């Protein structure tokens, strides 16, 4: 998971 | 917007995508090449190609089983498109590189169209 | 073999998959939740999560174009987790946490259950 | 386009  | 992402969820949907292919799970459309059939899914063609949006977002053709392509086009470059529109993945060769080019522009696939022009340039 | 990749291939069907879904186009099914309707398409669902996967396997229910959720399921909460499905963006926030991890433990949508354990873990 |  990242921000995107 | 504050959003987190999984960088693999597209890649794991299309390969589930592909798996349903494989098995031939909620396929709704046969794709009829010189005699030669296809099975598919009729959201991943026209997510993929002009040409498939053009015809199953038409009011007559939406509600079609069977799609009957050119007879120019040639099978073997339509099943290679066709990997490729499930994996992401071209098997581009010499030997094929002139009827997956002639395909992919008859199925408005652009970034397919571009890398043929490119690969076919490096060897004139 | 020897194919070349399309690095963005995956993330642009699934983009125009998503256009579909907000123009209803193609979509086969309704998802009912707590008397709120969801419309999308049965492949998507089925590559996204191991109880559509389930649902949509089953001879019967195959040809269900309306799915009735469990009473228990939040309609936000699979607001939000529709719109992971078509985008890889999922709306994790404090308020709807709880909500999130539960709808997406019922949907079997193993890497939303992830991230939901490790950010209540944090907070604890 | 890459080598997968
Ligand atoms: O090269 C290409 C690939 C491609 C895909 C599509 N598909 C869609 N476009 C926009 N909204 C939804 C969809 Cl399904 C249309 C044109 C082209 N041209
Ligand atoms: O967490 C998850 C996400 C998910 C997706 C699916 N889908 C499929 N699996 C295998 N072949 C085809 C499909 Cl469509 C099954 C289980 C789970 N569990
Ligand atoms: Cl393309
Ligand atoms: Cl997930």
């Amino acid at each position: 998971w990242v921000i995107p | 917007d504050s959003c987190i992402q999984f960088t693999r969820h597209a890649s794991d949907v299309l390969l589930n995508l592909n798996r349903l292919r494989s098995r031939d799970i909620l396929t709704d459309v046969v794709i009829v090449v010189s005699r030669e059939q296809f099975r598919a899914h009729k959201t991943v063609l026209m997510a993929c190609s002009g040409l498939f949006y053009s015809i199953f977002t038409d009011q007559l053709k939406c509600n079609l089983s069977v799609i009957n392509l050119d007879p120019e086009i040639n099978p073997e470059g339509f099943c290679i498109l066709l990997d490729f529109m499930y994996t992401s993945r071209l098997n581009l060769r010499e030997g094929n590189i002139m009827a997956v080019m002639a395909t992919a522009m008859y199925l408005q696939m652009e970034h397919v169209v571009d890398t043929c022009r490119k690969f076919i340039k490096a060897s004139e």
